[PDB]
């Protein structure tokens, strides 16, 4: 996981954003993704699970965004590091919730 | 194709689509709970092609997760004829060519 949010990148995700784009999955309005991803290295927020292309999923255990194709509220993110730095994506909860045997 | 995955392409296809991709087909394995997606270019392949793969299957686990643990991709540059790509199973992008 890298420690730098890539501005544009994220803010596909971020309502208003320069870069947003309606439809998308989006971070609410009073979340900073520069300190979600801080709390992630210092241990605040737990990697609990790793999704398609071995991308880091995070519990934050309070609403961070809204999925774009259920509309619900959701306390994970999925982590997608790059060479220009991570994006947070809201995670639709029964990504996390909906667990094979 | 299941209905999931047409929705979940919609939405992650959005920002992302410029006139050199000719077909986007996807490939459900639903036992190995895999994915396959292959985006037919009119060029050879260029490092932007797979990053952008790279944020698309990424939106599309975190919306479409439940149903797929693992995707991969392939970019591959297409000469063959409008009326070939018209037939691939699995499209859920077919640019306009005429025949």
């Amino acid at each position: 996981i890298g420690t730098k949010i890539h501005d544009g990148a994220q803010g596909k995700h971020i309502s208003g954003h320069r870069n947003y784009i309606e439809g998308k999955s989006t971070l609410n309005q009073n979340i900073n993704p520069q300190e979600l991803l801080n709390g992630i290295h210092s241990g605040a927020y737990p990697v609990i699970s790793k999704g398609a292309r071995r991308n880091p999923v995070v519990d934050f255990g309070y609403p961070i965004g809204s999925d774009g194709k259920s509309g619900l509220s959701t306390n994970f993110g999925t982590i997608h590091s790059g060479k220009n730095g991570v994006h947070i994506v809201p995670a639709n909860p029964k990504t996390i919730k909906k667990v094979q045997l | 194709l299941p209905s999931w995955l047409r929705v979940g392409m919609n939405i992650a296809m959005l920002g992302m689509i410029h006139s050199d991709i000719r077909l986007i087909t996807v490939d459900y394995e639903e036992r190995r709970r895999f994915l396959k997606i292959k985006n037919y270019l009119s060029r050879e392949a260029i490092t932007e092609d797979h990053e952008d793969m790279e944020y698309l299957i990424t939106e599309l686990w975190s919306m479409c997760g439940e149903y797929f643990d693992e995707a991969d991709f392939e970019c591959i540059y297409s000469n063959h004829s409008s009326m070939e790509l018209n037939q691939i199973n699995g499209a859920v992008f077919r640019r306009k060519e005429l025949i």
